[PDB]
């Protein structure tokens, strides 16, 4: 239990943004593959958006296609979700996973309209 | 389970690791692109230091069981 921290979530009208981080300050955690997963209450948790790197591909729900990036600062050691164009359904507490990691806390969005 | 914590044993047979692999894949909650790209990034990358070894050397599932 390295625990990832995420933060950056808020409350935002349809169609604003956001950008949500995820850090482990003065832990070792980023691991080659990094995701986001989205949980709305009493639902499965999703996997949304992947990263790996060296080669920085990445993977994203059909749902977040075209709005929203994942991007890791390898410096900083931190991972980001650009989140544009929110929608209402994006509404839910976002975690970020990392190989081996303990599941953190959480950072909730709320898209309102 | 989260897909990123599957890693196989440091005694694991590479089949046992695989099946363990793919029941956990198939319980994630992602669309079959987001599943399939799990498979390309972790399947190698999470195998135990013999096996990442033989199989970064060569790919199919079938011809990965094999050599390892």
């Amino acid at each position: 239990q390295v625990q990832l921290v995420e933060s950056g979530g808020g409350l935002v009208q349809a169609g604003g943004s956001l950008r949500l981080s995820c850090a482990a300050s003065g832990s070792f955690f980023m691991s080659n593959v990094m995701a986001w997963y989205r949980q709305a209450p009493g639902k499965a948790r999703e996997l949304i958006a992947a990263i790996r790197g060296g080669d920085m591909s990445t993977v994203y729900d059909d749902s977040v296609k075209g709005r929203f990036t994942i991007t890791r600062d390898d410096d900083k050691n931190i991972l980001y979700l650009q989140m544009n164009d929110l929608k209402p359904e994006d509404t839910a507490m976002y975690y970020c996973k990392a190989s081996g990691s303990s599941w953190g806390q959480g950072t909730q969005v709320t898209v309102s309209s | 389970t989260s897909i990123l914590d599957i890693r196989q044993g440091p005694k694991e047979p590479f089949r046992d690791y695989v099946d363990r692999f793919y029941k956990t894949l198939r319980a994630e909650q992602a669309s079959q692109e987001v599943k399939n790209w799990m498979t390309e990034t972790l399947l190698v990358q999470n195998a135990n230091p013999d096996c990442k070894t033989i199989l970064k050397a060569l790919a199919t599932l079938e011809e990965m069981m094999t050599a390892c």
